[PDB]
């Protein structure tokens, strides 16, 4: 399901860019929300919540806590 | 003691996005009341409101932050941006200069703030659990986030105060800023009243106490202060803002001077939770203290005048009692016919209107005057604006809980 | 300026129904945080709170009226009745004497007021339509209805003011009352901060921003200001009340004198909507202006100390910076461990607590001190009350929106 | 149905007494809400709402304004 994984990545990158008012381009796998995307602690929690809704999933609090770069969330949703 | 002047102003309401458009429309007797479209009111007993339909939040704040502010805060940012720019205080980055920032605070007023945001998140929680509560909920809804968001937008770090005295919140926010400056707690204060509660539970809350007009078939004729066929207020949304400044500091800056604060009065009825005191006695006392502090001749009164039976009656009685007789009452008008009664924001909006009326020698009229009310027999500037120069203006505000506030501003 | 004294005091919280029982339990280091029972919190990430389980509203108001007032107003009526009787001012009919009524006002504080009532009526309107919104909804929920109901209950007709500056409201309510007396707008003010937000959307709002402690297994160890294992505040409910009086007026009528008002400070961070300014910069300025204004040696500080990582850290940093070093900071404690953080009510509760600590030479302790936080390196009176006579006490309050208020009271 | 009528009237009396915090002794059919029962405008609209729920009835607003004594409400309930 490589194409499916690619579509999922596209969707996640869209959601992040929309919530942080950033261009999808800036949403790189190695993208730290606070330094590279201009997000803070409030933006982070609401972003994680939009993902859960956009993808009908539930990120447990421990994994959400370790999220530093876009690729962390990307992997989590890949192994979903 | 310390003298305080108005050096910048801004306002947004259902008849304009800034004070020049809005006041012009108000003075010509236009009306911004329309059929409610911001939610589905098809099944409601009240389906009219002073909705602002041409407001785009994206023009006042970054889209990312828009979801972080209740509509009332969005309107406050529009009004204060206009007033701060109007004042000439701001530097090249639209900030308060760093060396003035600690002595410029903010005094904000609202009755309930982000009601629609509490309503929406209350329902999320009830339907799908606390996981569906939006994290931006609290800080989008708290009344004092007006001062929170505005102080951050402008870099102003003085006293950060917020009044929540119901329909008199806008006026109490002025008075608390005046008091702060009088006691040397600040040299400058941004004042802003803001309210936006055109939402199902807000309209429903006022209709269940039968305080709203149900003239749903003619929205532009439903709000009619002091008229015999009035039958309840029409809810408006909006925000007004003023920059107050100690006089010497204003002159030294080269500020423009709209008006000089002259007096205020504050009282409580201690009578009923929604109805006014008999004979508007608490209003009488607030107006009396303001008049005796100001020691000027008031040439125009912007009345609270919400278009309910009780408020227009007892305000007229109190006015007549405080000036001495009917002939001794200055020209009075309520602009709630034009823009609806905007609750918490009303006192702030109506101070801007009152000052502009004095600046321009144009007294805006009380519209929809069609049937004299024998009990309401003052000079309400009926139907059309009165070209008359005045030297001072008084604005009244009263709220649930019997809380009253009055302010007088005099010519510069 | 005019001198001001505290002549009557009252409070109710999760450790007592009056100030005597409550303070004793607080100085004993008892803890009123319990598993939530006022609503079904079984599906919630946070299931603990400072709940009052022994409060009966029908003891402060007649049964017909209980439906008309949110829980925060019921608690406020309880606290103010205690303070008004304690002050000895009430006439044979438990009202303020008429000749004094016009010059006695009320300054009330809350963060959100009747959240549970807005939530309930929002759901009623979202299930059965607007005809299901109770007519008593609005006046049961508005923050200023604390001043509304209390002014009607005691017949006080002076300035009727209401502060809504989030967690700092209870402290700003004191200061607005002081400003009003100083400027001769009143001779006496009833002050009361009251909050009751233990409800689904209230808990969910703070959980969704990760502000609350999730140590649901041990509600007695959850709240631990300045401790290294703090992980969020615990929401508390309650109300505190003071009667303030101009000094000569209190002497003339032979009033009990608990303390004299010494100084206050107010500022805004203009930094962030929830996070404190770096180094507590805003808090530093408010504390310095209260200290510069009181000109007395403070022997005890009741800190805001909500038991969050950022707040307790940045408050400690501001405390050292304002006093000079950690060695020059007077003994400090937060009582939020004992009764939870009571949001808008905290500033009023914590002033009563602080004055009583001074009255009785007993400084209450910050409980649940088990692991020193190297960054929080002050003397927090750990775990056990300290016997020490002080001549002045300082109380800190900060709120969302970066708003800061500080008050200092001195021995009479 | 004399018994049915008595039951309905007793229900109405209990509801009014609970709302206004008045004893069923003072709620005479000729009792006036504001003069004889100590109720105001707000109390009246809330009482009318409780009755509409207590009896699943739906009084129109026009007719509700036309109420002075408990008798008017009881008659309206009879017409039901
Ligand atoms: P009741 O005869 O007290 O009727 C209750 C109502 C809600 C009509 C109340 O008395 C009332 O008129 N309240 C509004 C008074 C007023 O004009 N307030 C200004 C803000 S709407
Ligand atoms: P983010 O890293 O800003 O996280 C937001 C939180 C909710 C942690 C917030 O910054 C916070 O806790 N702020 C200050 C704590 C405080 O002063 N609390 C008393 C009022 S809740
Ligand atoms: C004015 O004093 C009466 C209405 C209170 C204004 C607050 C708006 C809240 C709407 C539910
Ligand atoms: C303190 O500053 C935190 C914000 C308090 C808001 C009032 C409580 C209502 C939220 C459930």
């Amino acid at each position: 399901s490589m194409g499916y994984l690619m579509a999922l990545f596209e969707d996640i990158q869209a959601v992040i860019a929309e919530q942080l008012n950033v261009d999808a381009a800036q949403v790189t796998p190695e993208a730290e929300f606070v330094k590279d995307l201009g997000a803070d602690s409030l933006d982070v929690v609401e972003l994680i919540m939009a993902l859960e809704e956009k993808f009908g999933i539930e990120i447990p609090d421990e994994q959400a806590e370790k999220i530093v770069n876009v690729g962390d969330v990307v992997k989590y949703i890949e192994d979903n | 003691m310390r003298r305080i002047v108005v050096t910048g102003m801004g306002m947004i309401n259902s008849l304009g996005l800034n004070k020049e458009d809005s006041f012009l429309a108000i003075a010509k007797g236009e009306c911004g009341i329309k059929h409610i479209e911001s939610f589905d009111a098809s099944a409601f007993p009240v389906r009219i409101a002073g909705e602002i339909t041409d407001f785009d939040p994206t023009e006042v704040m970054n889209p990312k932050d828009v979801k972080k502010a209740g509509r009332f805060i969005q309107l406050a940012l529009k009004a204060t941006r206009e007033a701060m720019k109007d004042s000439g205080i701001l530097d090249a980055h639209n900030r308060c200069p760093e060396e003035l920032a600690n002595r410029m605070g903010v005094s904000s007023g609202s009755g309930i703030g982000g009601l629609g945001n509490i309503e929406a998140n209350s329902i999320f929680c009830f339907e799908k659990g606390p996981r569906k509560v939006n994290p931006f909920f609290i800080t989008s809804a708290l009344v004092n986030m007006i001062g929170g968001f505005t102080s951050i937008e402008f870099g102003i770090k003085g006293p950060n105060l917020s009044s929540v005295t119901a329909c008199a919140a806008g006026t109490h926010a002025i008075i608390e800023a005046v008091k702060t400056i009088l006691l040397n707690g600040a040299d400058r204060m941004l004042v802003v009243g803001a309210e936006s509660t055109i939402c199902p539970v807000g309209i429903g809350g006022f209709a269940s106490i039968k305080a709203l007009s149900t003239r749903n078939d003619e929205p532009k004729k439903a709000s009619r202060p002091f008229d015999k066929d009035r039958n309840g207020f029409v809810m408006g949304e909006g925000a007004g803002a003023l920059v107050l400044e100690e006089y010497e500091s204003a002159k030294k800056r080269g500020a423009k001077i709209y008006a000089e604060f002259a007096g205020y009065g504050e009282s409580g009825d201690a009578n009923h939770i929604t109805a006014p005191a008999p004979e508007g006695e608490g209003a009488f006392r607030a107006m009396k203290m303001a008049l005796e502090m100001a020691k000027v001749e008031v040439g125009y009164v912007n009345a609270h005048g919400t278009s309910t039976h009780y408020n227009d009656l007892y305000e007229s009685i109190a006015l007549k009692n405080v000036f001495g007789s009917k002939e001794k009452v200055p020209p009075v008008s309520s602009t709630a016919g034009q823009i609806g009664h905007c609750l918490g924001a009303a006192g702030a909006l109506e101070a801007v209107i009152s000052i502009m009326a004095m600046n321009q020698g144009i007294l805006p009229p009380t519209i929809n005057q069609e049937t004299p009310d024998p009990e309401c027999d003052l000079d309400y500037i009926p139907n059309a604006a009165r070209e008359k120069q005045v030297d001072a203006v008084m604005s009244n505000s009263f709220g649930f809980g019997g809380t009253n506030g009055v302010v007088i501003f005099k010519k510069a």
